């Protein structure tokens, strides 16, 4: 096993409900919420996950812990709508995560981005380099729809690593029909 | 062998907690367990009262 | 609907709370009154009595 | 069969659904069997009237 904490960000922007990313794109996030939370029981059960968005607010209703069956109890009624704000996504996420328990623990997250959000690429670069400064490595994984070749989110893959600390991999969201396991199974191929 | 006069400091919250308590459950005797810090032999303090379950036979 | 006016109830001595219900209020005499011994006097034993 | 498969999918979410009656129903009825052990093992009973 390994020890990181892994801080799901969903969107519940008012993108997130149509059906052309399968039967529903809130059902495609749950599914994603829902093989991330068996990946983490697969992972070390020592570590923790903790809810969070990025559109609306900065919505904290679990605690970044080593359960999850309650968060399976939060799947539901997440109701999609409001707003994107994804860079203070990142730094909400991060001050979530300088709230653990341990720091034997990696930081290894994931992030959810669906919608067209209003981030300059230095706003993403002070994050990137703060997280370089921080040692953070973000593996997004792209839904909705802001482009279909994600560039913002690929400058901050660009400027968050370099020569070792290679943990940024982005899923740019396929924004024709494509399934539900098929976004999913490339990170869990690899992260 | 030979031992230092102690002392025992209170916080007064202890105070004020120990008189709440047995105020709450008046008619009835109560039991709890005492925070403090172990500061050193000829003193020693209580920093914390915190409250501790009911029992009802004994 | 328990309760009624004169009730024995299981009552705490600490919490004076209402606890049980009791199902008797007799005197152990009128216990000692009840009959189940059962003798052996069968009405052949009895004559000219009918 | 879509509508089917998600009547299928349903059923789990109402097994959820079922884990927390089973989580709702087992930790607050065990808390309050604890309260009720706090309570009313405490044997001596003083018996009166109502």
């Amino acid at each position: 096993m390994v020890l990181e904490s892994t801080m799901v960000c969903v969107d519940n922007s008012e993108y997130m409900r149509n059906g052309d990313f399968l039967p529903t794109r809130l059902q495609a996030q749950q599914d994603a919420v829902n093989i991330v939370c068996h990946s983490k029981t697969r992972s070390n059960p020592e570590n923790n996950v903790g809810l969070i968005t990025l559109a609306n607010d900065c919505e904290v209703l679990t605690t970044l812990t080593p359960d999850t069956g309650r968060i399976l109890s939060k799947l539901h009624t997440v109701q999609p709508k409001g707003k994107i704000t994804f860079c203070t996504g990142i730094r909400v996420a991060h001050l979530a995560l300088k709230h653990r328990q341990g720091k034997n623990h990696k930081m290894r997250i994931i992030a959810f981005v669906g919608s067209p959000v209003e981030d300059n690429e230095k706003d993403l670069v002070k994050l990137a380099k703060r997280l370089k400064k921080e040692k953070v490595n973000v593996d997004i994984i792209n839904f909705g729809e802001e482009e279909v070749n994600t560039e913002k989110l690929t400058a901050f893959v660009n400027t968050l690593n370099g020569k070792d600390g290679t943990g940024s991999h982005l899923v740019t969201v396929p924004p024709g029909p494509s399934l539900a396991d098929a976004l999913i199974s490339s990170p869990i191929l690899a992260g | 062998a030979v031992d230092t006069a102690e002392q025992v400091y209170i916080s007064s919250l202890a105070l004020l907690k120990m008189l709440k308590h047995g105020r709450a459950g008046v008619p009835m005797e109560v039991m709890g367990l005492m925070l403090g810090e172990f500061v050193d032999d000829y003193t020693v303090r209580v920093i914390d009262v915190f409250a501790m379950p009911q029992s009802g036979t004994g | 609907e328990k309760l009624k006016p004169g009730d024995l109830v299981g009552v705490n001595k600490d919490s004076y709370l209402i606890l049980e219900t009791l199902p008797t209020e007799y005197d152990s005499r009128v216990k000692a009154m009840e009959v189940d011994e059962r003798p052996t006097e069968q009405y052949s034993d009895i004559g000219g009595l009918d | 069969r879509t509508r089917l498969l998600d009547s299928e999918i349903k059923i789990m979410k109402s097994e959820v659904l079922r884990v927390t009656h089973e989580l709702q129903a087992m930790k607050d009825k065990i808390k309050e069997n604890s309260e009720k052990i706090k309570v009313n093992k405490t044997l001596p009973y003083l018996v009166s009237n109502v």
